[PDB]
């Protein structure tokens, strides 16, 4: 899921390393 | 500390000091050719293929190299595999390892990782912890809550499995339930709980359940740096940028965006209402858990700065005149969506995850009475027409208390003190 609106869960960006 | 050194390790314990003095005195091309040599000739040693990992890892920063991290998280599981390995250094390889996976975003590989390490080390808790946290970031909350549940059975006051047993019963919107255990956690002072997302997530459920010592600790976490103000508890932020809860076009910089909106906005509304009418699933139910009763729904154009096609053949006029601002189909950490809410709608105070854009609120079908929204402390109203424009990163909250529907488009903008650079860089949300 995404953080849209609220911030819900638990990490809010995706890692995608350096 | 760590016994690192087998038996036949000790006995070339000269040779693999050299190579690691190479490493920390930041001669890192020279460290990994020493530990080439020492894995050439000691191909079994233990300490010389962690050596030559350690090596590829420090390059891979000095090279800001995914490729080059992909090598070195191949030779941290290559250490596990050798005879005879000592057991603080195969906790250490395979920890690094699942720790770099996370960083390269192989959140299924770091799994499989942290699941070898606790059928390793069945006794040790913080790797079932480190495990939890494994199925948190792939979105597993429910072998993650087993995993916090197993830990809570054998250390009962282990404070990290409570801040995030705690965190997934909220997320689960068991809300009773969750604070007893996000504040039993925050309150233990383990490593790990002074985390601005159990501060947020404690006082949010506490406010749900209208618990008032819910700003006390929005100030502790304030005051551990977690959070800007009470007010504001965004946790995805840039420092420095202008924070007020409100904000006015000429404030923006965007006028040429809020004059696109207000005088176009019946060619917004139009197709708004079109989509109601004849392509009515393409509004989709809120789903962060922010309502506490009605109905609410929202019909996303972009998200994350990317177009989304198939929307925008339902709303293409729109689309057409909104991809003229990049200020806001660029904002990676914003949305452009249509957003219905009826009658016996109430959104819990809330926080948007980040200070980096401001949100604008275009009206297309307001009733005359019964719908508001709170910023901070201060409500308004929206009129259809007309754009609003306030900082979500502050906490806000609506009513919709209607005797029919309220129809809004929302546009979010980067923040306009964020350079171009920034703009650019910074993570998507
Ligand atoms: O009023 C709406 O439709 C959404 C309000 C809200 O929480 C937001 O725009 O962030
Ligand atoms: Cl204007
Ligand atoms: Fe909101």
């Amino acid at each position: 899921g995404k953080c849209k609106d609220g911030l819900g869960e638990y990490t809010c960006t995706s890692l995608e390393g350096f | 500390k760590p016994k690192l050194l087998n038996k036949f390790d000790k006995t070339i314990k000269a040779e693999l000091d050299a190579a690691e003095k190479l490493r920390k005195r930041g001669k890192i091309e020279e460290a990994v050719n020493a530990f080439k040599e020492l894995v050439r000739k000691y191909p079994q040693s233990p300490r010389a293929r962690y050596g030559k990992a350690q090596c590829e890892d420090d390059l891979a920063e000095k090279r800001r190299s995914n490729e080059v991290l992909r090598g070195a998280i191949e030779t941290y599981q290559e250490v596990a595999s050798l005879p005879d390995v000592p057991a603080d250094l195969l906790k250490l390889s395979l920890k690094r390892r699942s720790d770099r996976q996370q960083f390269l975003g192989h959140m299924r590989g770091s799994l499989l990782t942290l699941q070898r390490l606790v059928q390793l080390f069945p006794n040790d808790t913080s790797l079932k912890n480190d495990l939890g946290v494994g199925y948190l970031l792939i979105g597993d909350n429910d072998n993650a809550k087993k995993v916090y549940e197993e830990v809570l059975s054998v250390t009962p006051n282990d404070g990290f499995a409570k801040v995030h047993y705690g965190f997934i019963l909220k997320a689960q919107n068991k809300i009773a339930e969750s604070i007893p255990y996000l504040k039993e956690g925050i309150e233990s002072g383990d490593p790990g709980t002074d985390d601005g997302r159990f501060y947020f997530h404690l006082g949010d459920a506490m406010q749900r359940v209208g618990n008032k010592e819910a700003y006390k600790w929005y100030e502790l976490g304030h005051k551990r740096g977690h959070f800007a103000s009470v007010w504001q508890r965004s946790l995805y932020n840039v420092n420095g940028l202008k924070a007020q809860p409100w904000w006015t076009p000429k404030e923006t910089g965007y006028t040429e965006l809020v004059k696109s909106l207000e005088r176009n906005w019946k060619l917004i509304r139009d197709e708004g209402l079109a989509v109601m009418d004849k392509a009515k699933g393409l509004f989709l139910p809120e789903d962060e858990n922010l309502r506490e009763k009605g109905d609410w729904s929202q019909f996303t154009l972009w998200q994350q700065g990317r177009r989304n096609e198939n929307a925008c053949k339902g709303a293409p006029k729109t689309c057409t005149l909104l991809e003229k601002f990049p200020e806001t189909t660029g904002c990676r950490r914003g949305q452009i969506k249509y957003s219905i809410m009826h009658p016996g709608t109430h959104v819990w105070p809330h926080t948007g995850p980040t200070n980096c854009r401001l949100r604008m609120h275009l009206g297309l079908v307001i009733p005359k009475e019964g719908c508001k929204i709170r910023c901070a402390n201060e409500t308004k109203t929206w009129e259809e027409g007309k754009v609003l424009i306030f900082d979500d990163s502050f906490e806000h909250e609506v009513w919709q208390d209607a005797s029919s529907f309220r129809l809004i488009f929302i546009v979010d903008v980067w923040h306009p003190e964020l350079t171009p650079q920034q703009r650019r860089s910074l993570p998507a949300i």
